[PDB]
RNA sequence: GGUUGUGAUUUUAAUAGCUU
RNA sequence: AAGAAGCUAUUAAAAUCACA
């Protein structure tokens, strides 16, 4: 499970990376966070909960 | 090889040079002990140019009163700011509080007014 | 008792009150004895001496020794003759009938609680539980209220960096101190008396107290000896930023309140020279400011412990390279001409000015530097010097490529089941815009230490024995082995292309003559810092220096004969270039467990290793390794090689996104010698630990005679003496050997130690080399990183990020290593970038994991076991995609089967 | 633009050597 | 016999991993 998300996430920042979204600092710091954080998560749920938040920021820019 | 690399070398000091602002350094250079300054402070003394990487408003709050900056024992007038992006960015905005909404790490290009 | 007490309080309005009444309070103190019968810097219990505390003031107490009656007449006229200075505590003389005979009463007005020494003490041999004196001294100095302590990380320096102001508070004391100590000693030498000076004879308000041990002499005759009393608290001089008081500069560089030709002063040398003989006017030995005046290596030890000392007081910015205007191809410009080093001061080059000659200059910073723009960065503490004209750049780091089928492979075959106790833990965490430079500001932690040099002089000749086995020397260019192709070249080369194509360029004559010209001035270059990709198991970045080309090329062809006798050594106590493949790794552990009597095993790790690094032991450490250059070199072409090598990788000016900065110090890992010059560290530390452990034995306690005797001699040695004795130094390295074996790589080892020689504290435990690292390394050693294990069988609980195991078979019982299965999965899941269109390099990706996986085979938990056949089995796969040789498991086998 | 060390593997080439 | 391969190392380069 936690693997399963986990992994996830990593496809996600690539898929961000593709559309240099790093050109505004902020974003790609906070993307940066959420995803450095759910690495070390321990408990699913709230990796989860954070990968939502992820998917739904990037569905933003598709 | 060995042409391409020397000749490189050579155009790169040449343009070293050329931006050495050679003036402002001995004017300054020659007042010290045998003529010999840090070269850690050198610019500080004999640039033109400054730029200033701020953390956040605070640090532009401390470092300029109205507009200008005291350092190295001179005073430097702020002439435009960049955020991170680069994106040019008013001195009405950064003033106003609302800079809170703004990326924190402005960077700043000052001269020097003497 | 109150009939007692009368006598006292007569004088004292009687405003004091009596602790458990007029009996001697029993409180272990520090001391520093040396005697027929004990020499130590421990710890005792004296009962001799009954303690009023005086009610008036907050801290200040009433002691009185009532004992030595014959010695009253004695200690009466040392009192008369040095009451008159105002370092002396008041006494009072008196003697008071009790039995059937009377004894006399020196009764000791206002004295502070602890004694200067039960301070430099309990500062050092810190410990986290049983540190009731410091915080005691700390609350009574008034440093912090005792709320302060409960944040229960406040002592460690990394964690509360708040620490620091805390002892900073301290400065005051220690500076008073040393004043007072300076004027007692005067006074002593005024009135003839002869006699050393110890910290147990003062007190906190920085007044002498006890003269029991002193004599008299012709007026104006005396001498005193103070070598043990200012050696003894060098550290805490350190750690408590004392003289701060007489910073050279008192305001801010972007404060208004600044002049801009202050900058301009880099000399210092009349500032060093009166600050040393204001405050270390009774040192004896010589103090060079400049330490190329120095005659022996050994000197130039203490002179640059010295300076150091006073770095604090000089500017930040006078440090680095001194530059001037020189005519150069008929263009007049900016040209190096001296460094001005934070330890060994002013260095001018020796020699002042074809390729051999102009490569130098495109990459000496002089010229580079001071054609650029200023730049004043507030995100990291450490200095900045300029910024390029394009205007600074961020660079970002991103995630690395999962690789789904993998995963898949791994799911299917049962793995990151429910079933707990296996994970991925391992990923490529990704990085801000600008993590490079966020990261250089942790080099703030490489705080200036100050170790004591009468107890490293000793350890330096020890560590020195370690490396005798090894041969030096210079070697022509031709002999030099080059990885040619080297990845980067520095900021000012790394445009033109890779350092093969210098390598080349220069033929080995001008190579050879490029040295000469170093072994004779000094020649500062950047080192472009620079991110990298890398797996990790924690968020944090990770950065490395890259040297560039010319350090490279002439540090590797200084040391390298050097470093190629280390690494081709097998059997000594540095395993640096030994393999764990073949069975070597249960060698290595043979070797280290030998000898040893009822053998232990510790270890530990130093936090922020790379950075922590007091700038000064690296200076050791350059020392060490160039050591050897005994007849190629004469001493000032050593001096100028080591100062050089200091440029190069201590204090240069470090190029980052296009903003330059001045690193303060610690490591850099582009270096050559990075891992060999962490290896001396280390020794150091394990040592001076030991040196530390064994002056505070308690030689009245002690029964084996080697040990008493070793400590009077490593004591006698230390401070009682100018050149120390290559017996006792060749004794105490086998004394070493045989209880208390390391074993050394890079910047990690385990120590395998005899349990009884620990126990009583006649060989360095874990708290030993916590006090070590606190008062000299600047940095606290977790409890939780390092680790015991009293069974040798378990082998280390981890040495290299490698546990152990042993496994018994035809052959016997041998250990073999194995890696976290879950840092071996992860590093199959994950890859940096992209995989390249060929599949083969996923098969050597795989069957090299595979072989440093082979040892779980043999493990006893049945899912570790699964990890290898997994991997097998996956390696299979891909190549029937695309034998024997990766096939069979024997292949790995025999990767772990002796010769 | 993506460091230097020290192991290790694989390939490739050369070098000789051995065996068939 | 040549020749041929196989094998064996040694050397060199590349590629790749682990370790600090
Ligand atoms: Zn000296
Ligand atoms: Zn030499």
């Amino acid at each position: 499970k936690l693997t399963d998300i986990k992994c996830s996430n990593v496809v996600l920042l690539g898929c961000l990376s593709s559309m240099n979204v790093s050109a505004n600092s902020t974003e790609w710091a906070y993307c940066v966070d959420l995803h450095n954080k759910i690495n070390l998560c321990n408990d699913p749920e709230k990796a989860q909960e954070m990968l939502l938040a992820l998917l739904a920021f990037f569905l933003s820019k598709n | 090889r060995k042409s391409k690399v020397v000749s490189a070398m050579h155009s790169l000091l040449f343009g070293m040079l050329r931006r050495l602002d050679m003036s402002s350094v001995d004017t300054i250079l020659n007042l010290a002990k045998d003529g010999v300054v840090p070269l850690s402070v050198i610019p500080a003394v004999s640039a033109t140019k400054l730029n200033i990487v701020t953390s956040d408003i605070d640090s532009y709050n401390r470092i300029q009163r109205e507009g200008c900056v005291h350092y190295a024992g001179t005073i430097w007038n702020i002439i435009d700011i960049k955020d991170n992006d680069g994106k040019v960015v008013h001195v009405k905005e950064v003033t106003a509080q609302n800079a809170e909404s703004l990326s924190w790490p402005l960077v700043l290009g000052c001269e020097r007014i003497v | 008792d109150m009939a007692y007490l009368n006598r006292v309080r007569g004088s004292s309005a009687a405003r004091l009150e009596p602790c458990n009444g007029t009996d001697t309070q029993h409180v272990y103190r520090a001391f520093d004895i040396y005697n027929k019968d004990v020499a130590c810097l421990g710890k005792f219990l004296k009962v001799n001496c009954v303690r009023l505390k005086n009610l008036d003031k907050h801290d200040a107490f009433y002691v009185v020794k009532r004992c030595t009656k014959s010695a009253m007449e004695h200690e009466q006229s040392i009192y008369s003759r040095l009451e008159k200075c105002g370092a002396v505590a008041e006494h009072d003389f008196f003697t008071w009938k009790d039995g059937r005979a009377i004894y006399g009463n020196v009764c000791r007005k206002d004295l502070t609680e602890y004694t200067m020494m039960d301070l430099c003490y309990a500062l050092r041999n810190f410990d986290e539980n049983n540190c009731d004196v410091l915080k005691s001294i700390l609350i009574k100095v008034g440093a912090c209220e005792e709320s302060y302590f409960n944040n229960k990380v406040w002592f460690d320096p990394v964690e509360n960096e708040d620490i620091h102001r805390v002892y900073a508070l301290l400065g005051t004391i220690v500076s008073r101190a040393m004043l007072k100590c300076v004027k007692f000693c005067d006074a002593m030498v005024e009135q003839g008396i002869v006699g050393v000076v110890t910290l147990d004879n003062q007190d906190l308000n920085g007044d002498f107290y006890d003269f029991g041990d002193f004599t008299c002499s012709i007026k104006g005759m005396g001498i005193p000896i103070c070598t043990s009393y200012y050696s003894y608290m060098m550290p805490v001089m350190g750690m408590t930023n004392c003289l701060a008081s007489e910073c050279f500069v008192k305001s801010d560089i972007f404060g208004e309140d600044f002049k801009s030709y202050d900058l301009l002063e880099y000399d210092f040398t009349e500032h060093k020279t009166a600050l040393f003989n204001k405050y270390f006017k009774y040192w004896g030995l010589q103090y060079h400011p400049n330490c190329v005046d120095c005659s022996d290596e050994q000197c130039i030890v203490h002179c640059a412990n010295f300076n150091t000392l006073f770095s604090t007081t000089i500017p930040i910015t006078a440090f680095g390279p001194l530059c001037r205007k020189c005519w150069i191809d008929g263009v007049p410009l900016v040209t190096t001409a001296g460094y001005h080093f934070k330890q060994l001061g002013i260095v001018w080059n020796n020699d002042l000015n074809s390729i051999n000659e102009l490569l130098q200059f495109c990459s000496d910073p002089a010229l580079l530097i001071a054609s650029s723009p200023a730049l004043v960065d507030q995100r990291t503490v450490c200095f900045s010097v300029a910024a390029l004209g394009t205007g600074m750049t961020n660079q970002t780091v991103k995630p690395g490529h999962f690789n789904k089928e993998f995963y898949d492979f791994l799911l299917e075959q049962g793995f990151f089941s429910e079933g707990s106790e296996l994970t991925l833990k391992h990923f490529f965490f990704a990085q801000k815009g600008d993590a490079a430079v966020k990261d250089f500001d942790y080099y703030r932690y490489n705080r200036p230490t100050v170790l004591d040099i009468c107890q490293a002089r000793v350890v330096y000749q020890i560590v020195q024995r370690y490396f005798d086995i090894y041969e030096g020397g210079c070697i022509t260019a031709k002999e030099v082995v080059v990885t040619n192709l080297n990845k980067s070249a520095g900021y000012p080369l790394n445009k033109f292309g890779k350092a093969g194509l210098y390598y080349e360029s220069l033929s080995y004559e001008e190579q050879d003559e490029l040295y000469a010209y170093t072994k004779r001035n000094i020649l500062p270059t950047m080192t472009q810092l620079n991110l990298k990709y890398a797996i990790s198991g924690k968020e944090r970045a990770r950065t490395v220096g890259g040297v560039s080309l010319l350090s490279t090329m002439t540090t590797r062809q200084y040391h390298q004969k050097h470093l190629k006798s280390i690494v081709n050594t097998r059997g000594a106590s540095v395993v640096i270039g030994t393999t764990k493949f073949y069975g070597g790794w249960d060698n290595m552990l043979k070797n280290l467990i030998d000898g040893v009597e009822n053998p232990c095993l510790m270890g530990w790790d130093y936090p922020k290793c790379d950075r922590a690094l007091p700038n000064m032991i690296r200076m050791i450490s350059a020392m060490i390794l160039g050591s050897k250059h005994t007849t190629c070199c004469s001493s000032t072409d050593r001096f100028f090689r080591l100062c050089n090598e200091l440029a190069q990788v201590l204090t240069e000016v470090v190029y980052s996104n296009g903003g330059f900065y001045l690193k303060p110090g610690g490591t850099t890992s582009g270096d050559a010698t990075t891992a060999y010059a962490n290896s001396v560290f280390n020794i150091f530390q394990a040592v001076s630990a030991n040196v530390n452990k064994l002056l505070s034995v308690d030689s009245n306690v002690c029964h084996n005679l080697e040990v008493k005797q070793l400590q009077r001699k490593l004591y006698e040695c230390c401070y009682r003496s100018t050149t120390v004795d290559d017996q006792f130094v060749v004794e105490y390295y086998g004394y070493l050997r045989k209880h208390f074996s390391m074993m050394i790589l890079s910047d990690d080892g385990v120590v395998c130690y005899n349990n009884d020689y620990a126990s009583l504290g006649y060989v360095a435990d874990l708290n030993a080399f916590k006090a070590v690292l606190y008062y000299q390394n600047n940095v606290f050693m977790s409890a939780s990183k390092c680790w015991i294990e009293p069974d040798i069988n378990k082998g280390p609980h981890e040495f290299c990020s490698q546990h152990t195991m042993q496994i018994v078979d035809k052959d016997g019982t041998y250990y073999l290593p194995y890696p976290d299965p879950s840092r071996i999965l992860s590093a199959g899941v994950f890859v940096d970038d992209v995989v390249k269109t060929d599949a083969v390099v996923l098969l050597e990706r795989y069957v090299s994991l595979a072989i440093d996986a082979y040892p779980l085979s043999k493990h006893e938990n049945p899912e570790y076991k699964k990890v290898f056949y997994v991997l097998l089995d996956w390696v299979k796969h891909l190549y029937k995609t695309l034998t024997a040789k990766f096939w069979d498991e024997s292949f790995y086998a025999n990767m772990y089967e002796k010769s």
